[PDB]
RNA sequence: UCUUUCUCGAUUCCGUGGGUGGUGGUGCAUGGCCGUUGUUGGCUGGUUAAUUCCGAUGAACG
């Protein structure tokens, strides 16, 4: 019953899903702290800012 | 803070304030704060203009009370039934101790 | 005169003010829940 | 905690030692400090039957 710690996924090049060749692959949250890079979380029903916890669905 | 201090009402308002303009003491300003105590209903204010009027009332103005004994009672009942209409405490308290001091001071006094 | 004074008094007033100078709800609600958390 | 990727970036995390160990428990010497083996003075607020309640708020002598 002994309880695991998590561990993180390590996940090979997280970089390379958010530009093309230029653009944008995800969307860009609006707030004022969060903006011109930080990328927007896309679930199969949802969006998600990881920062301030921004909240789309 | 600033009620121990020494410039306050504490002490020196029952010395020095009494002698308005030099000699005490003139009822010229309670006169002159009619305005403020017609029309206005304004809390805290009103309260406090009573207190200095309560605190100066004692330093015997008392042929100046028994010529405007008229003026200062029909100013005082409209004082009160103003108060009692809106319901209100620290100012109809220290009317009350004003009346107390011009009621010692001196038909219509029956009243 | 007793505008004069009301004038005057207005004044002393609008100096002293010089020389001086629905989240209540909720937040004492997480105050007492972190109180005894 | 189990999925799904968003962010923080060296503030790191994996394994093996019969090697110490430290937010440890415990005794001794050890420096400071209490208590221990007289006499005379000295009110903004709401509240109650009420100088009611809470609330701010000194001296010498042997
Ligand atoms: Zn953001």
């Amino acid at each position: 019953p002994k309880k695991n710690k998590h561990k993180r996924k390590k996940v090979k090049l997280a970089v390379l899903k958010y530009y093309k060749v230029i653009s944008r692959l995800r969307r860009e949250c609006p707030s004022d702290e969060c903006g011109a890079g930080v990328f927007m979380a896309s679930h199969f029903d949802r969006h998600y800012c990881g920062k301030c916890c921004l909240t789309y669905c | 803070a600033a009620h121990k201090e020494i410039c306050a009402v504490l002490a020196a308002v029952t010395e020095v304030i009494r002698s308005q303009g030099g000699k005490e003491t003139e009822t010229e300003y309670f006169a002159a704060l009619m305005t403020t105590m017609e029309a206005v209903e304004s809390p805290e204010s009103l309260a406090a203009v009573a207190y200095l009027l309560n605190l100066v009332l004692k330093r015997v103005p008392s042929p100046v009370l028994i010529k405007k004994f008229s003026d200062t009672s029909k100013a005082f009942m409209d004082i009160m039934s103003a108060q009692a209409s809106s319901g209100s405490t620290s100012v109809l308290r220290w009317v009350l101790s004003c009346l107390a001091t011009l009621l010692r001071k001196q038909p219509v006094t029956l009243q | 005169l007793a505008d004069i004074i009301m004038e005057k008094l207005t004044e002393k007033q609008t100096e002293v003010e010089t020389v001086m100078s629905r989240v209540l709800e909720v937040y004492r609600g997480v105050r007492e829940v972190l109180s005894k958390y």
